[PDB]
């Protein structure tokens, strides 16, 4: 009954957050989940660029008072609802916190028959990207094996255990050249988050380096839906398994979040 | 998932005797206690041994929420109402109707919802935000706070009046550091949680459940629940020998 | 004297090389003579010294929570360039206002010993932290690589600041090209964006050519400009910096917040005075 | 520093005599005209001719600094002063002191900041934000804008004491399109600094001079400027011809 709520972050830049995004969306989808697609990049939207679409409307016009969210949904590919953010309109570059609160509440008018929602988050960890991962009910960090990746995401994990209590987070290796070097980098990022913090983290598995994926960016098209027997797509379908089962929420914890009137039963 | 606080210490049994004072009344309930001490578990067992036990059980964490936010969250607010209000929506309080409303860290709620709070208490009514067409509301307040209501009255941080309508039979939260001999039960308890909610699955061995008795547990029980979670990511249905707890909870010579 | 360049390295999509780009053209620079300053702007979530393999004692965040002042921070790097570290997710540094951000460019006033050498490596996106030092620094230069995405964001920053500031020139590099001609056609898909839809001066900087030895040099916490001088691409940064190097030189202050406006008056008693 | 008034039209002929008329007085200035006709550039010329040409010279856009920065920008602040406030600072009023402070666009100043400059033209004395010290400056005041301010007088936006103390002496500047005549000189002007600054070279033929004349110029002087700025990136070295001006310039 509960809506599963997937935040897709990790801090740093370019280390696949809207891909991941994107194609795990899309693999819940071929699994038989019935998923939505929020691109919480608010003033700079690339999942519509990922995916090759070109929305006559976007959150901007929602925000500024011109149409609901429902007005603005796209049918992408395996069904994949996908909400479109915008990509340089001054009414999106800064929302208010009480914007940002309107607009996770409005989502509760499409809640329908949905399973799943993901989030994908902007780089950094400022106010927008924290209260779209505290509003979700997993943390999926997407971590790359360079210093400053790691970095981000520990900072990441600090901020939101140190200020909000978080404690379990779900960490997704990408880019891998190997599947040693994915469970290596969860090793380095468990090695910090042990010595200085009580967290747990899951290791879900690895995205690997593949060609296919800077094919289909160039493209224009998801990677799992244009070469779906690459390597990186199987790996998508096999993460999508692990996320799959994840506990479903039961309570509404007690602040701004998704879906909560779902959680109340 | 209703268990009577689990322990044989002195501290828990006081606990369910504050309990038992309120748990046959619809009165508004006030918990008080150190950050971590359990106290949604308390205000939940509370809600099931209620006549309101098959209504909602909403909570809302007035620390966890911007002082600007809070008014929305709790009240609801129309669609025109003010520049983020997209929607219409009911609030905490309108989907608390017919239940019990859970406000947590009540010592961080801004005195003009102090003032609404009181409001609700008193005349069972509230207005949406960018509405005043008066609702009426059903509701059980349980209030928890870990700061000193009377040190805030003080300073003028929380209001005389309010303080006086919550504070009647307060439940008095122990910390673990004054139930050291329940610590074995609890974290039975914890796991029995746990594998209720389809959460996970482990099992401590004497030597690791030793040294958890050892450790010493600021963060009170909240932190024993979290080390749970943690375990059950780090060894999923594992057995948790004192190799298995992280370096800082193992306790073998101290 | 002489008035200082100021040079925002920005780009907005993440992970185009902005940080990398900022380290090694600063490094560069001061290979050449100059005094430089790097300042790390990405202020909840530092890189500058992580590609450096720093560990600043200080950072941003002791100059914010009032324990020490910002000429305090002030870090000797690689080439004797002076960095000015952020911070990595303390809470004082996370969300910084507006008035917190304009305080800190108005503090950098207190320094008058660099040339040609305020190097900001701005975060991701198109948020206030970012605007506000691309709009106070002098020069924006913009990084890009080939891919639909980064330009898109690009182009969306370009016409952000356009729009809502006015800017009409902005600099373009080039990144992880495959081949010069690669960033030169890069650099074209972008122009004809922004010729079709805005009035715009766009230059071409050139290119930074894709490296094994900048991942090398990434892995290894060193700048590729010191850990591999003779590979493609620390020759390129060499010849960017030689570009850059001959920039004009700001003249006067324009009316709005940016860095080290007393000396733009030029003055001796205003260049005094603070 | 100082830019040149060029031209040959009789509105830029006036404005050059009055940078002469006004120049043994330290009467506020106020310089009305649309957006981008050379405000600053009048500003700039007038200060040069005036007793305090020596001195500094300090501009201040009311219209591009936050409403919530710009009392801070302009009278300095104290450390405790405001959050963001991590260091002791002098601003634009005592950076121009001896010299010429440049208010531009006048017309986005807040009420209260209004009320404020009010009180340092009268009284010639200030407080830094987070202080109570009083502060002497010795700053003549240059304001321009390109809106109304009588009508915001009427509206209650602006203040009427403040716009009489601005207006002592006013200047109006006209638009680009009622002086195209000036628009050949314009140009070289712009493409000599453009080559003394190393920016780039550029020639127009005479047909390419015509099509500019034609045009609207919604964004005046600067406007011109920025083309200016443009084609020579776009073409280095090279003449601009009609095809290599082609739309909302294209007038053949
Ligand atoms: N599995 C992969 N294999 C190969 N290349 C990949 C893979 N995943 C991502 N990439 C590359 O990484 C680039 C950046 O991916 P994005 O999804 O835009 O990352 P991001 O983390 O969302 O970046 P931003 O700008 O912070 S939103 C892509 O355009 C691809 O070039
Ligand atoms: N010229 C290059 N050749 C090869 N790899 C490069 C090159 N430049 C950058 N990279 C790679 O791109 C990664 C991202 O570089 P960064 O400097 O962190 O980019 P960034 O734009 O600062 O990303 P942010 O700040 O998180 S938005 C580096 O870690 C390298 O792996
Ligand atoms: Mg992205
Ligand atoms: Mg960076
Ligand atoms: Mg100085
Ligand atoms: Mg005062």
């Amino acid at each position: 009954h509960p809506v599963q709520v997937i935040a897709v972050t990790g801090g740093k830049g370019g280390v696949g957050k809207t891909n991941v995004s994107v194609n795990l969306a899309l693999a819940l989808a071929d699994l038989g989940r019935r998923v939505m697609l929020l691109d919480a990049d608010l003033g700079l939207a690339n999942v519509d660029v990922l995916l090759g679409l070109t929305p006559k409307r976007t959150l901007a016009d929602v925000i500024e008072g011109r149409c609901e969210l429902r007005d603005v949904l796209l049918l992408g590919p395996g069904g994949v609802r996908i909400v479109p953010a915008a990509s340089g309109t001054q009414s999106m570059v800064h929302l208010s916190p009480m914007q940002h609160a309107g607009l996770i509440q409005a989502f509760s008018d499409i809640s329908d028959n949905l399973d799943v929602l993901v989030v994908d988050t902007a780089a950094g960890i400022g106010d927008s990207v924290v209260s779209f991962v505290r509003a979700a009910q997993e943390v999926l960090l997407v971590v790359c094996d360079e210093p400053t990746s790691i970095t981000d995401a520990y900072a990441l994990i600090k901020l939101l255990n140190r200020d909000h209590g978080m404690t379990r987070f779900r960490v997704l290796a990408n880019m891998a050249h190997s599947p040693q070097e994915g469970r290596n980098l969860f090793a380095k990022l468990t090695k910090v988050t042990d010595r200085f913090l009580d967290v747990a983290l899951q290791y879900v598995g690895v995205i690997p380096y593949d060609e296919s994926v800077r094919k289909a960016v160039q493209k224009q098209r998801a990677v799992y839906e244009a070469f779906p027997r690459s390597k990186a797509s199987l790996a998508f379908k096999a993460v999508a398994q692990k996320v799959d089962s994840w506990p479903l929420p039961a309570n509404p914890r007690g602040h701004l979040e998704f879906f909560v009137e779902r959680l109340v039963q | 998932l209703f268990r009577s606080l689990v322990g044989t210490s002195r501290a828990i049994q006081q606990v369910r005797q504050m309990m038992q004072q309120v748990a046959d009344t619809d009165a508004s309930v006030l918990i008080l206690g150190e950050s971590g001490t359990g106290k949604e578990v308390v205000a939940r067992n509370l809600h099931y041994h209620s006549k309101r036990r098959e209504g909602p059980f909403v909570p809302v964490n007035c620390g966890a929420i911007p002082a600007e936010l809070l008014e929305s969250e709790l009240f609801g607010h129309e669609k025109g109402a003010f520049t983020g209000a997209i929607t219409s929506r009911a609030g905490r309080f309108e989907l608390a109707n017919g239940g019990t409303l859970f406000l947590d860290e009540i010592g961080d709620m801004p005195l003009p919802m102090q003032v609404k709070l009181l409001r609700v208490l008193q005349e069972r009514t509230f207005e949406r935000v960018g509405s005043n067409k008066t609702q009426n509301v059903d509701v059980r307040i349980i209030a928890a706070t870990h700061k000193n209501l009377e040190k805030m009255i003080e300073d003028g941080t929380f209001r005389e009046d309010l303080y006086y309508r919550l504070n009647v039979f307060p439940i008095e939260m122990a910390p673990l550091r004054e139930r050291v001999e329940d610590i074995a039960l609890l974290l039975n308890e914890l796991i029995s949680r746990m594998e209720h909610e389809k959460r996970g699955s482990i099992r401590f061995n004497s030597a690791a459940i030793m040294s958890l008795c050892r450790h010493d547990w600021p963060g009170n029980v909240r932190e024993l629940a979290n080390l749970v979670e943690r375990l059950a990511i780090m060894h999923p249905y594992g057995v948790i020998g004192v190799g298995e707890l992280p370096k800082k909870f193992r306790h073998v010579d101290d």
